[PDB]
């Protein structure tokens, strides 16, 4: 009965649109650091942005071991490639 | 002096590291049919239950217990019907998980006072040694023998230390069929208790 | 800055009393499947129990990728050792 209730984590406009191609919030980017995880119930990665602050967090049903793991590789190698700061 | 237990028995007794390790919580359970077996209780008197409201009270089966009724004792007419179950209980907790069994038909509170007896629904249940939890349910305020006391305090995790003493837990739940996940308890009782005893088969 | 705000998981009181090595919630045994991680600034773990459900999180300044994949693999693998499902 192991779940993983959250996984969340936070950037800054900018970085986010460094680390998505570009585009803003709402939209993943297929060729972005948060596409290509493994999808069991829908999109992996839910990004939402109300301030300058944007939260990424991981699906509801997607939260698995793999997709926890991944996304951790990713923004370390994205947050090393681009000199962002990984404060956490 | 230990020489009377090979005259008695004809073995020597075995002593393991800790006292006390081996001893049942219950001296033992006559399975004879027709016999009653009653909970850990403070004072078997009538009081009147909130209806609608699941009532959890501890079991103890110390032993391996083979039951076929589940028995509760009524005070006071009250016109009405009620319900009755056995469920497990989670150690980690003390909370009721799974529903073990519950009776066939609603039992009727009023009439007379007495003892009503409900036949379970899978007939004849063999409890192994654990926690269990009777579950009573009722659709008016019947009036059912056991209150609260300070002898069953420690089994109830209290907001306060009361001063008349606690009894058991209460659930919100329409009347009706129990159901096989035991609704989670959100208060302790402070005055009813009711008692649910296991008959024997 | 890249921060992670929440890594939290959510197991019962008895599959973690089999990965804590028998001890209860709040304690961290070394020898368990909780202890070994990198420590950043105290206690890279933190457990807390209610009604009958335990849960674990990363301490507050010490939710670098590393912690994360690793607190993810090692739920992994005791689940799968254990026989544990991983519902999430």
């Amino acid at each position: 009965a192991i779940t993983c209730t959250a996984c969340t984590f936070t950037m800054t406009d900018a970085e986010f649109a460094i680390l998505n191609e570009g585009v803003a919030a709402p939209t993943i980017d297929p060729r972005g650091s948060f596409a290509g995880l493994q999808s069991l119930s829908g999109a992996p990665i839910t990004a939402s942005a109300s301030a300058g602050t944007t939260t990424v967090v991981v699906a509801a049903s997607n939260r698995n071991d793999a997709n926890i793991r991944t996304l951790a590789q990713r923004l370390r190698r994205a947050a090393q490639a681009n000199r962002i700061t990984f404060t956490a | 002096s230990i020489a009377w237990y090979r005259e008695l028995y004809g073995t020597e007794p075995n002593f393991n590291y800790p006292n006390g390790v081996l001893v049942p919580n219950h001296p033992g359970y006559n399975q004879t049919p027709g016999g009653i077996y009653l909970p850990n209780v403070a004072a078997l008197s009538g009081a009147a239950i909130t209806a609608n409201r699941i009532h959890y009270v501890y079991f103890q089966v110390a032993q391996t217990f083979v039951t076929d009724a589940l028995v509760f004792r009524v005070s006071t007419a009250v016109t009405g019907n009620a319900r009755v179950g056995l469920y497990t209980v989670d150690p980690s907790s003390g909370f009721p998980q799974f529903l073990v069994t519950q009776g066939s038909a609603a039992a009727l509170t009023g009439g007379s006072t007495g003892d009503r007896v409900v036949l379970i629904n899978r007939g004849i249940v063999t409890l192994p040694p654990t926690w269990y939890m009777t579950a009573i349910v009722s659709d008016v305020a019947a009036n059912l023998a056991g209150i609260n006391g300070s002898a069953t305090a420690q089994y109830y995790r209290q907001p306060s230390i009361p001063s008349g003493g606690s009894g058991c837990y209460t659930a919100p739940f329409t009347y009706g069929v129990l159901p096989d996940l035991a609704p989670t308890p959100d208060a302790v009782s402070t005055t009813n208790h009711p008692v649910v005893g296991l008959r024997t088969a």
